[PDB]
């Protein structure tokens, strides 16, 4: 089923251990995942002024 | 005349149940997956994943959080609180079987005991003051002592001070120099503050005619606590406990603070005994307070 | 961002139009202007920084219901992006753009018996710029013309020395006039280099430079967060 | 009678090693094993039928 | 150097991960074959199990 | 006749009723969030000896480097930081961070900003009216822990009348002597050293002889709803430090001790439940307040 | 004129004139960090089942391997943890620990001993003296909130003198009843329960009317410059310990309840500037005293 943001949603049977340590997983690798808006601010900030 | 502090008066029992080693492990457990709970909300919260918080509960829990049932908290909860009621007085039931203690035991390992550490407790312990004739003594409050005394005879008044012998230091100070010695030794110059033992026996306090004297007491006593002992939460636990009725039982005593909970309890006969089911209520309130605070019901 | 963003009349008469009065106003209570406050100034003085709260200080102010009310909000918006706070102004109104409540006699607003020197007056224009006087000048012939005023504002530029000599070269029902104009009216653009993420000192100076320094961001990404609130909706 | 199983493999410990080397050393097989190792994001949006 | 190591606030996924993993591992050791406890009982004594 | 009240109780004043929206208090928690890396990064700098974890924690929570020859002050985010706690403390305090800010600045983390997630428990103990007879002095002393002295003067018996308001939850009362204490038409029970009480049961009398004073002193509870990140220690030193640095140097305003006294007072007054709500942000607010003025120390003696 | 002062502010006794170069600062920050891990340890302990946790961060605080045939005390870190404490408090204190042993202690960790990169807010109320008429009666009771009962019995109004000293940034007075408080040669203001006070300003005169006492409570904030590693919780227990466990036992010297009356002390003595130096780094060794105890008692 669609999340509110446009996400897919999976429910499914599967087990205790591996849902945890796979949902784990993502949530560690998206706070790494930006937009790229995000990331050219970021480099402007290192980037000299001009 | 006699004074006494209102909070050395008439320490209730406590429960004698929940006691043995089995259950000690429980209490020692329940903190910390209680720590560990209220560490991952935070994580949570932070954070768009609530990952961390739904492998904290159900650990704790076990079961799942589900968003329209309410977090109660599992079995871990419940058998928390019945057993938080069995420690404060004798009169409160011991319900809670042993067989689902121990399975919640042995949910984590602890590898530690409830006498590998220590606690300073600073609550002033004024056993008697005795006062003689034309004399009035009034003691206020617990944390620190407020000994007000007025003379109205001609002569100078000798007041009899006894901190008990279970305080281990006790500081005084004065509104105006005064003097303080032991029973039989010279008085000394008069100073506005003494460092005292309380071993060292009642001490001779001297009254002038003139004008009332105010004796400012604190004191520190060592109680051997678990080291993963904290004196900040096992207060909100105290507070929190009390607000909640889980102290609501008949012919038992209300006190301000644990602190002051401990230093009745250890100041009576067969204290030591008493003390050590003490300390293993501050650390089931310490699990209390960590997980209320993430799971209000 | 978007009004302060336009530079020409042009785009600015454009923008008036496809704006709702909406946009204008705030829901938001604010505090009463006209008060000498002491603010917090960290980056250059230990002490608390003296400073009068104003209408165009770039925050929601109270204001009262009447039409001089309406019309405050309306400048305010136009020379420092934020209106002021009028309560229960009505559906009839907000659906109406800014241009139609200054230029058009179907809104059911009497704009007339307006004074321009109160309006001045409130509005602090010896504080302004020449741009933000620029544009309140613009928003007074565009009343001034529609209610058959133009004498009482040929009589407000004649007191006003200053404000004459900027004064706006357009004629409100001439379009050859709008075309050919050359006023620069932008308050805020992207800057060559950049500016400094620094604070100012006046309530003012800092708003307005928190509207440049974010306009950069702006431009670039509103076009995809507006878009998906205007999908499947219908316009005020 | 039914029952329903996760199986997760087994992994041996021996009692004298300690065990944060040990599963130190499991965790990498793990995740290896369930593709968690390497920055991921996960597509099941099309495993369905209707 | 490895024994005084501390982590840095801005540490990578896969360490993250690995620690999740190696804490899962000691703490529920039921899911991967391993217990701390075990029982041996002659026949004619009856335990309660679970059924 | 003679009527008694608490010091800090009288005459709370109006808090502000800005930047009390979901915008606004996402802009607190993401100052909370951020303020916290700093303090983590200062100590990470230091054991490091490199400037490196600072320079990142600087610049994402100021938008720009730290600067040598201009003493760091934390940029805009603090700027908005500081005006807003003076705006939550008081209406005549002006309101002049624009919306804009706040949404550029809430966009900096991904914070809830739930406001009623946990529970705090405050100690400040309200004593709102002690009611005494024509010949007996009363006082009452203290905030944290309340010592009421009264002293009976000639006849016998004199009837002192306790109301401790609805909003605490529980009250214990301990006297120097034993004294008699029991609701309103209930029977007087024995003399005892403490007692516990629920300030919704009603009005307390208390019998007080002749000569002998007695002072009852009182401790109480409250719960108030708090975020998560709530710290009750982070809190009150940023109130003192708020206090020292003139940002509620405001007219007609009230001060007080301490934030337990601020948000207890604020919470008896009429309309205090959506007081305490201003009071909460405002309390995360000054904890964010005195970890990034931790990091950043300005003032020199 | 009867004058009444607070009874932690007389006489405060020297403070030892060691220990605190950079060298020494870098020793107590590092047995702070290490008493730190040492604590974390533990819980580190319990995640496994194993104490190699405990073993390995006690090796690099004592030197030396834990054996289970011993007390475990803590090496030669803990013997010079427990003198330079010694030394802090009094100047009669013997500065027995070797500087080599001192230098060999601090390259265990790389912190940095800056000890002026923070502050601390302190709330002992100093009241360096109340003059009252003769006729007046004025006891000052107690250190963190000032209790001061002053009771009129002479037939008019009498005006009492309030000097809170030149280093409190902030004093608030509340009244049992309302009061009036002005500054020398300021017009009286009305009758209110609450007065806010820059102490800088001056002195302060309050009128005593003739009735009932009027007891006023005093809170003050002071902000003193401290390292960012300061924990003002764990400071205090330290002290206690330190107090208890007999290193401040000796000859003339001051005794005091916490921590927050001894620095306050210090600091309003004649030169309480200098003062103020070495009681911020005695604080910061009772903190790593108070987590080094803990774990290993004796």
């Amino acid at each position: 089923y669609p999340d509110a943001d446009g996400n897919d949603v999976s429910i499914i049977f599967s087990g205790a251990m591996s849902h945890a340590i796979f949902t784990y997983a993502q949530s560690q690798w998206n706070k790494n995942i930006i937009k790229l808006d995000d990331y050219i601010r970021e480099i402007t900030l290192t980037v000299p002024k001009q | 005349n006699r004074a006494t502090s209102a909070f050395l008066d008439n320490p209730h029992p406590v429960g004698v149940n929940y006691v043995d080693e089995g259950s000690r492990q429980f209490v020692a457990v329940a903190e910390l997956l209680a720590s560990k709970l209220i560490d991952s909300s935070r994580e949570s919260d932070e954070s768009n994943s609530d990952v961390p918080f739904v492998q904290a509960y159900s650990k704790f829990a076990d079961d799942n959080p589900r968003h329209l049932r309410v977090k109660t908290g599992g079995k871990m909860a419940n058998a928390l609180t019945n057993v938080i009621r069995s420690y404060y007085s004798i009169n409160a039931p011991a319900i809670v079987p042993q067989v689902e203690i121990d399975r919640l035991a042995s949910k984590a390992t602890v590898s530690g005991d409830m006498y590998n550490s220590y606690a300073i407790f600073n609550s002033v312990p004024i056993v008697e003051v005795l006062s003689p004739a034309r004399t009035t003594v009034s003691i206020v409050g617990s944390d620190r002592a407020d000994v007000t005394m007025l003379n109205t005879g001609a002569g100078a008044a000798n007041i009899t001070f006894n901190f008990g012998q279970i305080a281990e230091t006790v500081i005084l100070k004065g509104s105006v120099p005064f003097q303080l010695a032991r029973l039989n030794q010279p008085m000394p110059a008069a100073r506005f503050t003494y460092k005292l033992r309380p071993l060292d026996g009642p001490f001779i306090v001297v009254l002038p005619v003139g004008n009332p004297l105010v004796i400012s007491a604190t004191a520190a006593t060592r109680i051997q606590v678990p080291l993963a002992f904290n004196k900040a939460l096992v207060e909100s636990g105290f507070q929190t406990a009390m607000n909640d009725g889980l102290f609501d039982i008949q012919n038992v005593n209300y006190y301000s603070s644990f602190d002051e909970f401990i230093i009745s309890q250890y100041h009576a006969q067969d204290g030591i005994n008493r003390v050590s089911t003490c300390v293993i209520l501050g650390l089931a309130l310490q699990a209390y307070d960590q997980m209320r605070r993430a799971l209000p019901v | 961002m978007d009004v302060l963003s336009k530079g020409s009349l042009k785009e600015l008469l454009a923008h008036l139009e496809k704006t709702p009065l909406e946009e204008a106003i705030s829901y938001r209570i604010g505090t009463v202007p006209y008060q000498n406050v002491l603010i917090s100034r960290n980056e250059y003085y230990n002490q608390l920084y003296p400073d009068t709260t104003s209408l165009i200080d770039g925050v929601s102010r109270e204001g009262q219901r009447n039409v001089n009310g309406l019309i405050m909000s309306i400048i305010s918006y136009v020379v420092s992006g934020s209106g002021h706070y009028i309560p229960n102004i009505g559906f009839m109104l907000l659906r109406r753009s800014i241009l139609d409540i200054l230029t058009k006699h179907d809104t059911g607003l009497v704009t007339n018996n307006l004074n321009y020197g109160i309006i001045a007056r409130n509005l602090t224009v010896s504080k302004m710029n020449c741009e933000q006087r620029k544009r309140m000048l613009i928003c007074f012939k565009l009343l001034a013309y529609k209610d058959g005023n133009q004498n009482d504002y040929e009589i407000y530029l004649n007191q006003n020395i200053p404000l004459k000599q900027i004064a706006p070269n357009f004629i409100p029902g001439d379009m050859r006039t709008v075309i050919h104009n050359q006023d620069q009216l932008a308050i805020v653009g992207i800057p060559a280099y950049r500016l400094t993420q620094s604070t100012e000192l006046s309530i003012r100076d800092d708003n307005a430079k928190s509207y440049k320094l974010g306009y950069v961001d702006w431009y670039n990404s509103n076009s995809f967060l507006r878009e998906r609130s205007e999908f499947n909706l219908i316009r005020l | 009678h039914a029952l329903i199983k996760e199986d997760l493999g087994q992994w041996p410990v021996e009692t004298g090693i300690s065990l944060v080397n040990q599963a130190g050393v499991f965790a990498v097989q793990l995740a290896n094993k369930l593709g968690i190792d390497k920055p991921f994001v996960l597509d099941a949006g099309s495993n369905y039928f209707t | 150097k490895l024994v005084g190591h501390n982590y840095p606030v801005y540490v990578e996924p896969v360490v993250n991960i690995m620690n999740f993993i190696s804490a899962r591992f000691v703490a529920d050791s039921s899911y991967f074959g391993y217990t701390n406890e075990i029982m041996i009982m002659p026949n004619h004594i009856n335990v309660p199990v679970d059924d």
